[PDB]
């Protein structure tokens, strides 16, 4: 006759419902690893519970409506908390989310729960999402990349080496006719691809359709001249979905094999739509990660790039920028090798030494081609081939358009350097150790390469790393 | 636990959840209009439905009026001419071009579709 | 007959082209204020110049193609650098961008240039975009908010007080039928609005269309019962643009007055499309800022919320969450007052004590209604009315569905508290000082409010602020 | 507690509200210069003020609704009046219009305010709109020309000289087959372009689609024979928007590089639509100014061509007829040089 | 030619267009307007309505009374060209809304030399 659990109004600790250290995670749960910095006086268990609660089913005071459903079934659960070595006030809090919490095929929805509100809670000083375990049952609800690495290579008929690309420069300020001029001269020297700069959309100095048309002429001319398949990533990034689609439709009409999208500044909702359009029309889709470092640079707060990369893989992209390690933008070697594996491979085992917090099973979702771009030149080539292997695209914007003899020589220098390194590797040479010798020999042989070797001989980018494991 | 009644419990926007406004309380609202330089206006209607945007204007908005007594006299005049009508006092801000305040100063006496404050829950 | 400036291959300092401390800014320039932390050995002028260059026209080495156009015309310019008081290695770098750099009407494009790549440069340790000066000539290229504050009040026929809302809880796990049940009980007690939780989209426990139908019934019943216009922000946030539009179209067909969108997790491209649809169909558009704290929490790195707010105003939204100051999520008073003005007002003068780095002229673009939401209850009411004034919506989720007598009494308590504070203010009472007295009197008069007063009496959220000026 | 400015019914002088000689113009204001001829007994200040009022917020008697808004914020302002040298009853009245008065991207709307009613006021004898200052903040709201000079040269691959064209004759009365015959023979001799006459649309002697097909054959044959890029401006001018668009769509399908439109007889609303279509489909757009002289010939009354040219630039066109100075139609040298700069250049100083 | 009609015009049953008389007119103009246009016209009073001292509804009423009084008088055989003032004066005495309009605009006329002469 006595009452069981009833509705009791008022505030109680989150940990009473949301800290479940004995929980056995299910194979369909989405798991998150948060690097959490609590405010003084807030127990890590309460902090972890608050994060779990307010990214799943809970709010700040008890609600009677819980009783109409089953909180056990739906609640997010902080199931484990480990202190971080070398830190007095940082913890990795592990949270498990039932698969029922998430809209099928929606990266937008997954981010909204997991990173929606919790980063702003007063009770914490900093929060960083380090990793997510996307279970096969959720992965299967996504269309995923339009093609993926293997299909891409088959569509381009290109095998046995890294792909070569190049951003046209200056970033902004060139007319459509000059854009196509630069593109033709770049492609005809041996680059597989050129591209619009991330911020080249449609502007007073160059309207998009004018560009698309001149670039298509340039692609066609360079392909006919060299006898090799060429492409140029035409930018579909736009202010609205309708404008985005108009651009992709025009690229398709022109028969150009590849377009690009800035997935973070455009957004996951637009990006998913575009990936689906690309799948439906056989367009390759290059993804630029503009804005990622606003989110992923600092160790103590934000979202690690590996999570942004997993999210892109799910939303859809054939290429995604991966950093260069050795170029002008940050990316530590081990961190990079970790997320490169997460982007390309089907199954990646947990490996904390590479920032992989969870074993990730992609259940045959296609792999995304990493693109190394930004401040790299011919002397970096051996290191790049060593880091990425063949399944990558290596991009030289300044490293092409900055060649003293112009674009076609600049392209040829990069292509010779890539092929020399590739051959050397295939022959058993250790690029990590003998890379300088491979390039030096190639410089002596090729006058185009020699000219590049001389100009950028002293140029290195070596700085203290912010995003450290 | 008291139960909020669904029966004849109609409300009329700003201040309807408070005790009925006294003459002193209405006067204080009018002072607030004047102190802020807003334009007082009266509006009235036979019926009040949430779907119905417009009521009938009493005369014209009192442009340039800085005298609370003048506003209170127009309330008396409007309610005298329409003793069975809903009547509301509103004020306009011409800079933002929007109504900036408003509340009922009369309801029909034949109306039994709302509750006294202490009869809103059972 | 000497040679003028020619093409010289190789790397030179960015400052030689991109640091222009004598530049007089034009009235059509977009201005940015970056809080910049250089790596050791990188002069602040070179750091600011690098940021200006790589967010406008420049790359890491000299390119011959500059000569085909006019760099003077198009280059971004670091035109001023000030040291930050109390910091040995922080500077505010001011960058001017010519209006020609930007695609008309595209927040996506603006962000892509200004925050696209620069935050990841090895040569800096941290970067934070603090403010942007959006010139009237650029503002004018945007549709902007579907309605804005004045038009919204006219469409709701609601005047003379703050609006009152409420997120249904638990966040996830309720059926469509139970959602509508909760919504009806909430609205009938005196709330103007309820809403889907930001992460309530479409899920196995509740499909969106089932929800939309039940919520429409609930709105209609509460409106008929109370005699006051009611709404509920039905969530159009989705995985693709097509799904998002489907949801908006259904809400329109149902004749519900308002929907919501998560602009950052959905993205600017989707958001702008949705805003335009809302303008074209008379739908009010509530914006949830899910994910903003990932970006905007830390003082040293990211984008300040005021910039994310300006960007939303441009992309389009009738409401935008502004924080509460006093609730469960962070938001310092002066910071908040500053961006609230930037959201609502037509013209906001530079005011560094409120974090306003530039005078902002919105040239009649509609104002966005601030929404104060998150861990607030009846005792906060005087502070909320004092901070925000009437042009705000105040939301009580837990503060309604956590009331010991259920939703209608909870709503009634909040509505009585708001009305008593409003009346008291109008009467000349100082809410900052006498707020407690206003609530105490109201508690004694209204049994519904009294019950709320008792349960939450002790509950405060007071923590050290991270996002400090 | 004494009353402020209230509503007073009745007529008062426009100058009391609309003549503001101390007003400092804002960089976002649209400015107009009206050549104004007042009736005898009408002070120029009242005449200028009437023009400003009835092209912005005002009417002939005081309305109570002004009080609901801010007339200061919205009113047009006659801010300066200069006498015209050599005239006893002509003045240039300068009027400033706040940017909020105008619909974004709509030349139609701008004309409706500025030239809508004021030219028929009994209180004036003549009115001519001489010039408009279109501020960058308003300019930015327009798509503008589909391509413009530099893009057009790049699309034609033509550089280093004037382009050469030619209207087919007789104006009307040729069959489609003879039209294409004439076109081919013209283009093959060294002209870059030929064109439909402004009034060649679709008619009993020659239906449009028949012409478009024959002309496309002629363009192709001449281009193959000469080795130079050829075009012919096919006329999309029509009785309805739907017919206009049908014609543009057919030209696009044929792959012809250029079409034409009569912007004044077709109208700004149609013209803007067409320009947008031409932008979205890479079609060059030649603009014929048919009917302009009805408006712009007389010194004392109408709208100067320079304003009609600015309006076309905003609405959208790749070409616009400018006059010849030396040919059969009027166009004084200095006047022409001025509006040619206004048509082509980015920044043109007062002169 | 005395009305500027240079050619006989046959419209072959194409529908007629309703003339709209608008711009600076008020209650005292009503008889002249009814006399010039007859019934097949729309007569528009913007300032002549929103400029009424009692607001829009009284303004509208004044205009509607004036139109109806003129129409009735015409139907009764009265010559509006000659007795139009008398019709308005009678109506002003009867209708307080109209009287207020009559007073405010009593002196107001627009008489200038014509540019567009035959
Ligand atoms: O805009 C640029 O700087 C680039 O075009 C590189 O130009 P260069 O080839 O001349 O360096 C790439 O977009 C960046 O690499 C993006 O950075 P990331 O790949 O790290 O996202
Ligand atoms: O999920 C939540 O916590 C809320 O529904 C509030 O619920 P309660 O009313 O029960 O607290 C709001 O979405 C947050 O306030 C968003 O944060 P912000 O407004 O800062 O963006
Ligand atoms: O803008 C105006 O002045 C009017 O609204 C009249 O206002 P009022 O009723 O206040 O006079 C009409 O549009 C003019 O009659 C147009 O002139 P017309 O009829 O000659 O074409
Ligand atoms: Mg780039
Ligand atoms: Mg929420
Ligand atoms: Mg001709």
């Amino acid at each position: 006759t006595k009452a069981g659990a009833g509705f009791k109004a008022g505030v109680k600790d989150y940990r009473l419902t949301y800290y479940t250290p004995d929980y056995v995670v299910r194979d369909t749960d989405i798991l998150a690893a948060f690097r959490m910095t609590p405010q003084p006086g807030v127990p890590p268990e309460e902090c972890g519970a608050a994060v779990a609660a307010e990214s799943s089913t809970g709010t700040w005071t008890t609600v009677w409506t819980d009783g109409l459903t089953s909180l056990d079934r739906y609640k997010g659960r902080c199931y484990d908390i480990e202190p971080v070595p070398g830190e007095d006030n940082q913890y990795i809090a592990y949270v498990a989310y039932p698969i029922d919490l998430f809209e099928e095929g929606s990266v937008t929805n997954m981010f909204t729960s997991i990173v929606g509100n919790v980063f702003g809670f007063k009770a914490l000083r900093a929060l960083r999402l380090e990793d997510l375990r996307i279970p096969p049952a959720y992965v299967k609800t996504f269309v995923g990349p339009p093609h993926g690495i293997q299909v891409e290579r088959d569509k381009l008929n290109k095998y046995g080496r890294g792909l070569l690309g190049c951003t046209i420069k200056p970033k902004l300020g060139l007319s459509a006719k000059n854009y196509g001029r630069a593109v033709y001269e770049c492609l005809r020297g041996g680059l597989d691809f050129t591209k619009d700069d991330e911020n080249v959309n449609s502007q007073p100095f160059m309207r998009w359709r004018d560009r698309f048309l001149f670039v298509a002429e340039a692609i066609y001319k360079a392909q006919a001249e060299t006898g090799e398949v060429k492409g140029h990533y035409l930018n579909a990034t736009a202010g609205t979905c309708e404008e985005m689609m108009k651009r992709a439709v025009c690229a398709k009409e022109l028969g150009v094999p590849i377009i690009m999208h800035d997935y973070l500044t455009g957004g996951f909702t637009a990006n998913t739509s575009l990936a689906i359009y690309c799948r439906d029309n056989g367009l390759l889709l290059h993804i630029h990660r503009a804005m990622h470092a606003v989110i992923d640079r600092q160790r103590n707060h934000g979202i690690h790039f590996r999570v942004l990369a997993k999210a892109l893989r799910m939303s859809g992209g054939d290429h995604l920028h991966s950093g260069t390690v050795v170029g002008k933008l940050e990316g530590e070697r081990e961190v990079t090798l970790g997320f490169v594996d997460l982007m390309r491979d089907d199954y990646v085992e947990k490996d904390r030494s590479r920032g992989i917090y969870f074993t990730q099973d992609w259940c045959s979702m296609p792999g995304v081609m990493p693109v190394a771009s930004g401040g790299i030149h011919v002397w970096h080539m051996p290191a790049l081939v060593e880091i990425f292997g063949d399944d990558a695209c290596l991009q030289f914007g300044g490293g092409t358009l900055g060649h003293p003899w112009g674009n076609a020589p600049g392209a040829a220098a990069n292509r010779v350097a890539l092929e020399a390194c590739t051959q050397a590797r295939n022959e058993g040479r250790d690029l990590a150790r003998e890379g300088g010798d491979v390039i030096r020999s190639a410089c002596k042989w090729s006058p185009e390469l020699a000219a590049a070797c001389e100009v950028w001989k002293e140029i290195k980018f070596e700085f203290d790393t912010i995003d450290k494991l | 636990m008291m139960v909020w009644t669904p029966v004849n419990n109609k409300m009329f926007e700003t201040f309807s959840y408070l005790p009925p406004l006294t003459d002193e309380q209405i006067a204080a609202q009018v002072d607030y209009i004047v102190a802020n330089g807003w334009i007082p206006c009266l509006e009235f209607a036979e019926h009040s439905n949430p779907e119905e945007f417009y009521w009938t204007m009493w005369k014209l908005p009192m442009f340039g009026c800085r005298d609370p007594m003048q506003v209170l006299r127009e309330i008396v005049a409007c309610t005298k001419a329409f003793p069975d009508a809903y009547v509301r006092l509103v004020a306009f801000d011409n800079q933002k071009q929007v109504q900036i305040m408003g509340f009922l100063v009369q309801r029909p006496k034949t109306a039994r579709d709302f509750q006294p404050a202490n009869k809103r829950s059972v």
